[PDB]
């Protein structure tokens, strides 16, 4: 077949891990596949390069930042290349599908600078690759975090949107962007470990094409990395919402989730990384003084726990089971977010582990 | 970091809001058990934070609406009100990786400000920005997003 | 007023030092000069890259080594460019893949240009662009009259000729890479060895010692090498092609030949000695000892406790007394001269490595290089 | 980096044979030349056996006869004999960075044997390969090196 592979920085930490990876590359070639590899920079290099750039120049020009991160990845490209060559195979380094295809036809393993994930999925899209393998330190996408849920087990199959949903609400396994391209075209992914014979988790179906039976509850995700900010007493007028998020956008505050429901005024709650929280509060407190909102609140002990599954789309039961599960372990639902295929609640971080267990137990994940 | 692939509209749902649910373990459950046992398949669910009481709103097919009310009405004795809307409309911007590009969410809002359409409800994630508006504002709402984002 | 500046890895080992280099670059421009800059990789990055290469694929391809070491250099170039830009100057980066042409174009726009070895690239550029100086920055503020650890009252040289610098580098000094100084000599490109950690003007490597007037011609430095082994091949027949057998066989084994010496024939045979890195001494002896069989030579000696001490200076070219003083200095401390070799402006001698420090000390004071 | 090839027929060569390999002995030779104002250039001392060695040096041809007379008036010191050659030629390959490229030195010696010129003395370094031959053999030696190293430039010297 034709298989594209992405290796993250962990997998490429040291010469030793670089050989482990080169052994996998060549094994894949030797089984009779065309093989194209996308490499990240070596363990933490990229964000070491982001630190340095920022110390050298607080607002680094994107034109010099492209050189910095490209160069850090090039050392990963060469080192993997030299390693594959040490094991007998031939390598061709690239820093479009039409010229890769030639090298492919010559039988060389093509190594292309990365984001890496999007580079890989794109390349798999353009070449009509049979699969795109993502190699990190995780051997799959589990039904829950096993460090938290003893009965968490490895999925073997998962739809495109199911994964996106998990990727959106906890799972840091793939960059969402790369998965959207995955689904945009019909590019199967699979999550595998650099140090295992295990097939890993196939992310392959569009959930619409899923046979009902296989449309089940998929998994439970956890996120304790976010703060909740709440703005009170916002007049219910066009452009008032634009007032808050234009302010936050200007100060580069990452927004994950915003919720608004309904004195002729409403409230807007949103979620941001904890390190953004403080500057989010500093910004919004200013605007409060000027004839706008009545108060703005801060909370950095929030936790998000979610259930995602194509099976909840057409099944009247799941919300009430979600609810009943948290009730029976005495955790209080503070906020409720949803999509067609996911339920997400905000609670205290200290209740997150207990909640993940309860949902996971209630819905028969883990057999 | 991010990508924006399209916009969606929908005028097949109704909105029901249960006001004044006491913020306590198990109370959300009471509203959804009833509905679930009557086989009303629900979609959006929304609650903010708060008498120290709060409110939950959910959407369901309009075909099931009046009947969803009946089940909530005849079993209202622990909530103060339950409203029915049935003229609501949902517009979603679809994409992936929007958390690192907060400008997108700002622009979504500003796009509806400039066509003068009021946002009644909002629920977003890294992959989807959804708002409920008046069903009659849909075509404008949708149009405006296309111009903003292209 | 054009000035090429090469910054070593020590000059760019951290963000702080990079910013501090950008200011020096931007200050050099504000002083009315057009500036082109060449950067090594940060600190000990190249060595680290080389170690990682050698772990992954011994004898690795050159088109993967070129890609690996260019990337290390690219990190610095990007960071220095960002730094310069925070100081309000314009920078356009380059790869060799460019020329005088596209550089000189950017220079005329008043852009600081950051552009297959680093020392050689900098001197190459200065040459092509016809620069007034090529400055080599590092953590050493000049070239000295001797190794300061060994000779304690060794002084920084104000100025030095191309060949004097070339000659010192050939027998111990490791400040500039040799081929870059040779490039400077041929294209007549003045070099400045100076510190990026201070304001000291460093040392000028400028003229040809050909054009130093006999009266200004002086003694420049004392240099030391304790990294060589001495191999001697006895009973080589005095006939054409016999020398070739020795060196083809050493070259085919990639043995680095420094200094080779053969003195006049005096049986119908001569002898040949040569120094090599002590790492190579073992392979060199194996190759040579198994060709001793087959009659090519009567014996082959090995000695890895040999030190080399040299005196260089255009001064000795026209002046009869210097070899005499040199030999006399060593005799008066009690060191025996085992081997002697020369160039027009350099005396080199092999002695016991144990006698080496004291030999340099003796030479240094006898010629009052302090 | 190979810059050029230089020739020279301006020098005499003189050798002291059987100098005792003992501190001070080289000094005696060169002091005497220095005192007689003889400006030397090349100097070579390599092998010992007798435990004695030889020292050869070069100096301008006009000083050769004086140089050998000074040394002969100091023989038996220790020495077997002093030699004087007024027909020595010197060819040099000039360049840089030759240690890490031992091919160059090998190609130097191959060039001269393929032209059947015998190499009488050798003295090299990282930036120069020099031999002494019959001045007789200069043309052939030079030509041979120009062709071997793709140079044709004498600019080196
Ligand atoms: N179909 C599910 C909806 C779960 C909420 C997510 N849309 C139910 O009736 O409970
Ligand atoms: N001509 C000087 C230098 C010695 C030889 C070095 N090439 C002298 O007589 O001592
Ligand atoms: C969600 C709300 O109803 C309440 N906090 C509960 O847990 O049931
Ligand atoms: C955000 C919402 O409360 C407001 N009505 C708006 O449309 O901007
Ligand atoms: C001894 C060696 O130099 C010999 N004369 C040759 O030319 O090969
Ligand atoms: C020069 C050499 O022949 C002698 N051993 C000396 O040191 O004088």
């Amino acid at each position: 077949a034709l298989v594209v592979q992405k290796y993250g920085g962990s997998s490429l930490e040291s010469a030793e891990r670089i050989r482990n990876v080169a052994e996998r590359i060549v094994a894949t070639k030797k089984a009779g596949n065309d093989v194209v590899v996308v490499c990240s920079a070596m363990g933490d290099t990229t964000d070491e390069l982001l630190e340095l750039a920022a110390a050298v120049n607080p607002v680094p020009p994107a034109r010099e930042m492209d050189m910095l991160l490209t160069a850090g990845e090039r050392i990963s490209n060469a080192l993997v290349a030299m390693a594959i060559e040490s094991l007998g195979a031939e390598a061709q380094s690239f820093t479009t599908p039409g010229r890769v295809r030639e090298a492919l036809d010559e039988g060389k393993i093509c190594i292309v600078a990365g984001g890496s994930d999007t580079t890989a999925v794109a390349l798999a899209a353009a070449l009509n690759a049979d699969v795109c393998e993502i190699y990190s330190d995780v051997d799959g996408v589990y039904t829950a975090d096993p460090r938290i849920v003893p009965n968490a087990q490895k999925l073997e199959k998962l739809s495109f949107e199911e994964m996106l949903e998990l990727a959106a609400v906890g799972s840091k396994i793939l960059v969402l962007r790369s998965v959207e391209y995955a689904r945009a075209f019909n590019v199967p992914l699979r999550v595998r470990s650099s140090y295992s014979n295990d097939p890993g988790t196939l992310i392959a179906g569009s959930m619409e094409d899923i046979p009902v039976e296989e449309a089940v509850l998929t998994g439970v995700a956890t996120d304790k990395s976010e703060a909740k900010v709440t703005v009170l007493g916002i007049s219910d007028k066009p452009g008032e919402a634009a007032k808050v998020f234009r302010a936050l956008a200007d100060a580069e505050i990452n927004i994950d989730m915003v919720l608004q429901n309904v004195d002729g005024t409403t409230d807007i709650t949103f979620t941001c990384p904890r390190s953004d929280g403080r500057r989010a509060m500093e910004i919004l407190k200013k605007l409060q003084v000027q004839g706008n909102w009545t108060n703005v609140l801060y909370d950095d002990q929030v936790g998000k726990v979610s259930l995602v599954g194509a099976g909840m789309k057409s099944h009247p039961g799941v919300t009430a089971e979600f609810m009943e599960a948290l009730r029976d372990v005495n955790v209080n639902i503070e906020l409720i977010s949803t999509s067609e295929i996911r339920i997400s609640v905000l609670i205290r971080e200290d209740d997150l582990d207990a909640a993940a267990r309860a949902l996971h137990e209630q819905f028969q994940l883990g057999g | 970091e991010a990508v924006l692939t399209g916009v969606a509209t929908d005028k097949s749902e109704a909105k029901v809001t249960v006001l004044g649910i006491s913020d306590k373990p198990g109370e959300a459950a009471k509203v959804f058990r009833a509905l679930a046992d009557a086989e009303i398949n629900i979609d959006m669910v929304l609650q903010n934070v708060f008498d120290g009481t709060t409110d939950i709103t959910f959407t369901c097919p309009r075909s099931d609406g009046r009947r969803a009310m009946e089940i909530l009405k005849k079993l209202q004795v622990n909530w103060t009100n339950v409203l029915y809307d049935d003229q609501v409309g949902k517009v979603s911007l679809v994409g992936a990786g929007m958390k690192s590009h907060p400008g997108v969410t700002a622009e979504f809002m500003e796009a509806l400000r400039d066509v003068n359409v009021n946002i009644e409800l909002i629920s977003t994630s890294e992959i989807r920005i959804s708002v409920l508006i008046r069903e009659d504002d849909l075509d404008a709402a949708a149009r405006a997003l296309h111009e903003q984002f292209q």
